[PDB]
RNA sequence: AGAACUGGCGAUGCGGGAUGAACCGAACGUAGAGUUAAGGUGCCGGAAUACACGCUCAUCAGACACCACAAAAGGUGUUAGUUCAUCUAGACAGCCGGACGGUGGCCAUGGAAGUCGGAAUCCGCUAAGGAGUGUGUAACAACUCACCGGCCGAAUGAACUA
RNA sequence: GCAGUCAAGCGUUAUAGCGACAUUGCUUUUUGAUUCGAUGUCGGCUCUUCCUAUCAUACCGAAGCAGAAUUCGGUAAGCGUUGGAUUGUUCACCCACUAAUAGGGAACGGCUGGGUUUAGACCGUCGUGAGACAGGUUAGUUUUACCCUACUGAU
């Protein structure tokens, strides 16, 4: 592998405006039964899949009190 | 496969032995909650269950991988990798086992 | 860079098609409306008919005339309850969507607002060097936006002139990290609590140390709070409450430079201490409890509040902005005499505290059980509400200056906006990609600024509940952000050893 | 019996009359027993015994050091303390892998006379939307059990490892043919999704794709380990 | 794995290494006598159950290739060394005696007095004595050992190397 | 496995470099919830013996081992270690009995079924075709012993 500064730069970035556009779009989609997926777009889906949850997960009680205590 | 079965047998013996604290009579539930802290009790048994599932997954995955081994060296490395991952999973259980 | 999908041929054709102009019809009839105060729920004027060609300004003036306080009118914002605000006029806000018509009566809830306006910060005024280590804390002067105090990990603090964005003073008394700084509500002294278990006081104008350090803590200082000016009798200087990792809250009388009271009820490190406006001290500690002490009862722990299952990381009061600002305002006008300062601070406290019948000072506690609790400690020992929804620990929490909104900054890369009265969830500010460390309101309660682990600041508009502007520029994690009292400058500092000043 | 009945029985009746002397003599004999075990145990038991003895001696030396060290006598904020944690690539040269090792001949026909099919014996990345070719035209075989979608990527800064999804295979050092087949071997440059690392450019853009180099042999250890190129 | 040089072997028997493609010695007419090489000299088996100084005892030692198993790892086997210390104003073992006072230090606990825990770990008097090394009590008590002294009287202990 | 941390040592007088034992992160996160490509060899029957890396039987050690039962371990191979179901596959899973239903070598460096089954035939895929196969189904003669030895018995 030759030394090259192409190895250390960013390959994919996304703007805040594009992030907000995709975040708002995910939720406006009404899936039709007669539409098939031909090609899925490559996106930061981990950043885009943010749904408000009405409840929190349980607190980690082992952080405050161990088994030995 | 044999090592995975041994670990799963030990974990199943643990999980079947201990009472289900939420299904016993409420007097026994309250007494055991006072004695052993039901939160810790259920969390430790859930840790055992999760370790059992992870060990089964490791065994299945590495048997499927060993299906394509080309040499004795590669097959030995895959088997050692499976057993070492099982050992890591089991050693993560050091505290719940002492508590239990 | 990944782009949004381009418009299709049909969309381009529809865009080329002529547009429709939204114009008020000349034959728009009259509609009946009822004004209702959001804070008090007192109906004014009964039901009155108004033409459909009303504006927000004319509706505001009409409400002032109905109240009978036309000589000094107070601005308002109107909404209809979904709860949709009136943007420009009633027709285009409600009648145009068709949800409320001219036949049906429209009940408009009105909320008072600020006469001044804070423009959003949009660019970095300056990047200033001088600190030898990471900046750990920062604060603005209450009287002016031209002075900032910043305590860092090089065992020093700095006083920065924000007019020229140049260093003005260096405070070099401590031996370890300056963990907290605090400007006095009268603006006369800066208190720095450090990692070497000491507290020092500094005259800012001379940039000097007022004698020796305040010693007595066995672990590092975790928070400093000041006694309110509106409770300090005129001719006297406010006292300094200080919490620390050793589980104690020490009260310091600074004129005599002595330690009077030593509250000791906590079994673990105290996360924060706050001096309220009714002679009370609220302490949140890692022992999963909130302790309420009375200074008028020799510092005794009046209340122990236990609802969290983990450390309470932070706590905020409804009157926090007023107690920090004392007798000053957004104009920066100084009182003439200490009696005038005490009376003006009393009025500033009362405007936020005593509304809708009886004075209340709500508290919010953000914990490590991913939740917050909303309490009214004077009235009941039970929490008013439990705010849940955050996936990770709630690191910071803040009441708005008017006390009507609560903002929580969490480690799940999010900020949550909640109603300040009943604690009901309103909205989620998303856009940070790392944990949000702390947050700060603007003076007019319309804008919010947050600093994150992702090396960015973000300014959010509370009214539209969406991102206003994203400010990069820091080379590393940002640890502290503050907004000026007059709403002109924002200071930020973190691991890059630089102070960033931002302005519109 | 109920509760601590053995402790109560010892409290009420004592122990056996020779218990203390018997325990004392066993503890005295322990030194001879340890030496006899070390010189007499054979095979796996002897190896394990020696290993445990070495570990015990190391632990005892550490305890003595700690006692003597006790007897001789990052600048985080308040909300973060008491909370714990050239353009040269790290592998410029790796072992060369021939086509003979990379591929396995797959014979077809009733008498196994045709040998045009090849099977890739290493792990591969196929990407999104992969559909197997029809078997009549499937020359190169990438078995589904050897396909990979995620890798343990280590960031050199801040010293963390995250399970990240793979986006593409940028360069296999063995051959561009292996690059376009998606072979995942040691030294291969891959593209990884770094959305959860929270990286932001100086211009404000969120970085969600970067390069990493594979540092292990996934065909040997069952997993892909990679180091991010920062 | 790739280059360059040089040997050995095929075409070659003989002595030795138990046995043998590449190891040691030595190359070949038919014989006699003598001396040797490599290897050996308890018996098989020709030749000292020679001489000499040491080491080792293996509940399947070793008589070997000097590579691996091998972590220069484990061992209260044994031998020889190296460097540190203690010592007749008394070395190591052993027995006896002392091992105190503020003080049951603060918090916590139904109880917690050095010895369930969390933080201090200071002062006095000492020849010496921890705000305690362990056993023990529900808590105390009691015993211990950390340290000191009396009797005894001459070398001893630790860590490494081979 | 990869990437680190620590440091008993090793090395050095340049506080470089190797580095045992430990240890962290990812794989894998909390309330015990709820089958994915083995490209070339396999199974039986009868019957013998060996190994121990011991499932049971014998004797022991430890364990909150009261008793009963069970778990971990030591010496130990003398003696046993089964009957069945499933061919739309079993590189095994179930049911039961039982003291127990341990693992393995002497093949995998005599009958018998799957497979090295050639000539017949059909279907599928590819080929302009002769044909070949990603394949699927069905039918398809190899038959010593009186020799030596070994073994069992007999002069
Ligand atoms: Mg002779
Ligand atoms: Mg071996
Ligand atoms: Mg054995
Ligand atoms: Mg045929």
């Amino acid at each position: 592998v030759q030394p090259d500064r192409r190895w250390f730069g960013n390959t994919r970035v996304i703007s805040q405006d594009a992030l907000q556009h995709f975040r708002s779009a995910l939720g406006e989609t009404q899936k039709d039964t007669y539409q098939v997926l031909l090609r899925r777009n490559k996106l930061p889906m981990s950043l885009l899949e943010e749904k408000d949850a009405d409840e929190s997960p349980k607190a980690r009680i082992l952080d405050t009190e161990s088994y030995a205590d | 496969k044999y090592t995975g079965e041994g670990f799963v047998e030990k974990f199943e013996d643990i999980l079947k032995g201990f009472p289900n604290i939420n299904d016993v009579h409420p007097f026994h539930r309250d007494l055991m909650d006072t004695l052993y802290e039901k939160n810790h009790y259920k969390i430790s048994l859930a840790a055992i269950s999760r370790a059992k599932s992870l060990v089964e997954q490791v065994a299945r995955d590495y048997v499927r991988l060993l299906k394509f081994g080309q040499s004795l060296f590669q097959c030995k490395q895959l088997k050692r990798a499976a057993l070492g991952r099982m050992a890591t999973i089991v050693k993560k259980l050091r505290d719940p086992l002492a508590y239990l | 860079s990944t782009l949004i999908p381009p418009p299709s041929k049909k969309q381009k054709k529809e865009a080329q098609l002529p547009r429709e102009v939204a114009i008020i019809p000349k034959d728009l009839p009259n509609v009946s409306i009822k004004f209702q105060a959001l804070d008090t729920g007192d109906n004014v004027g009964g039901a009155l008919r108004v033409p459909g060609a009303i504006s927000e300004k004319q509706l505001e003036e009409l409400l002032n005339q109905l109240n009978g306080t036309s000589d000094d009118p107070v601005p308002y914002t109107f909404s209809c309850t979904k709860t949709i605000d009136i943007t420009d006029n009633l027709y285009s806000s409600l009648i145009k969507p068709g949800y409320n018509s001219t036949e049906d009566q429209i009940t408009l809830l009105y909320t008072p607002r600020a006469v001044f306006k804070v423009k959003p910060v949009t660019r970095s005024s300056s990047a200033i060097a001088g600190h030898g280590s990471t900046i750990l804390c920062s604060a603005f002067a209450p009287h002016t936006s031209s002075r900032m105090v910043t305590g860092a990990g090089d065992n020093t603090a700095r006083i920065w002139d924000c007019d020229t964005q140049t260093p003005m003073h260096t405070l070099k008394g401590h031996y370890n990290w300056v963990l907290c700084v605090s400007w006095s509500p009268d603006g006369e002294v800066i208190a720095t609590g450090s990692m070497d278990n000491t507290i020092r006081l500094w005259d800012p104008k001379s940039g000097q140390c007022l004698g020796d350090a305040l010693r007595g803590h066995s672990k590092w200082i975790t928070s400093l709070s000041w006694e309110p000016i509106h409770l300090v009798k005129p001719g006297s200087k406010p006292r300094l409450a200080s919490s620390s990792k050793d589980g104690t809250i020490k009260i310091w009388d600074t004129v005599s430079r002595v330690c009077q009271y030593t509250m000791s009820g906590h079994t673990n490190s105290v996360s924060c201490v706050k001096w309220g406006g009714q002679g009370l001290l609220y302490s949140g500690s890692h022992d999963r409890t909130v302790r309420v002490w009375d200074i008028n009862s020799q510092g005794r722990c009046i209340n122990i509040l236990k609802s969290h299952a983990h450390w309470v990381n932070h706590l905020s009061l409804s009157t926090d902005y007023a107690l920090r600002i004392g007798a000053f305002d957004h104009t920066g006008k100084k009182p003439s005499t200490p009696e005038e300062a005490q009376k003006k601070a009393l009025e500033n406290y009362e405007k936020i505290c005593k509304k809708n019948g009886n004075s209340e000072e709500m508290m919010v506690t953000a914990s490590d059980d991913y939740t917050m609790f909303l309490w009214n400690p004077l009235k009941s020992t039970k929490p008013i509400a439990r705010m849940t929804g955050h996936q990770k620990l709630v690191n910071h929490v803040a009441f708005s200056p008017d006390g009507r909104y609560i903002v929580s900054a969490s480690f799940d890369n999010s900020i949550k906006l909640w109603d300040g009265r009943d604690g009901k969830f309103i909205s989620t500010f998303r856009g940070h990609v790392a944990s949000v460390y702390q947050v700060a309101w603007s003076s007019d309660c319309r804008l919010l600024v947050s600093c994150s682990k992702d090396t960015t600041l973000k300014v959010w508009d509370v009214r539209t509940r969406k991102l206003s502007v994203d400010l990069p520029g820091h080379k590393d994690e940002v640890y502290t952000v503050d907004w000026s009292v007059d709403g002109k400058r924002v200071c930020s500092g973190g691991k890059d050893k630089m102070v960033r000043l931002w302005t519109h | 019996p109920q509760n601590d009945y053995i402790e109560r029985h010892i409290k009420q009746h004592g122990k056996r009359l020779d218990h203390e002397e018997r325990k004392r003599k066993r503890e005295a004999r322990e030194s001879h027993k340890i030496s006899e075990r070390a010189q007499k145990l054979t095979g796996w038991k002897g190896k394990q015994f020696a290993k445990k003895r070495y570990a015990e001696k190391v632990s005892m030396r550490k305890k003595i050091k700690a006692h003597e060290q006790s007897k001789v006598k990052d600048a985080l904020p308040t909300y973060l303390l008491d909370r714990e944690q050239k353009f040269s690539v790290p592998l410029p040269k790796v072992r060369g892998i021939s086509e003979e090792e990379m591929f396995k001949v797959i014979k077809t026909g009733k008498s196994r006379s045709k040998s045009w099919k090849r099977m890739i014996t290493k792990h591969t990345f196929v990407g999104e939307g992969f559909t197997r070719r029809p078997v009549k035209m499937e020359r190169i075989i990438r078995p589904s059990a050897l396909r990979q979608k995620k890798a343990n990527v280590t960031h050199p800064e801040l010293g963390v490892t995250v399970f990240l999804p793979i986006l593409a295979v940028k360069k296999n050092p063995q051959s561009p043919m292996y690059t376009q087949l998606g072979v995942l071997t040691k030294g291969t440059i891959i593209e990884v999704n770094v959305s959860e690392l929270g990286m932001v450019t100086a211009g404000g853009k969120v970085v969600w794709g970067k390069y990493a180099q594979v540092t292990n042999e996934p065909d040997r250890d069952g997993c892909v380990n990679a180091v991010l190129l920062v």
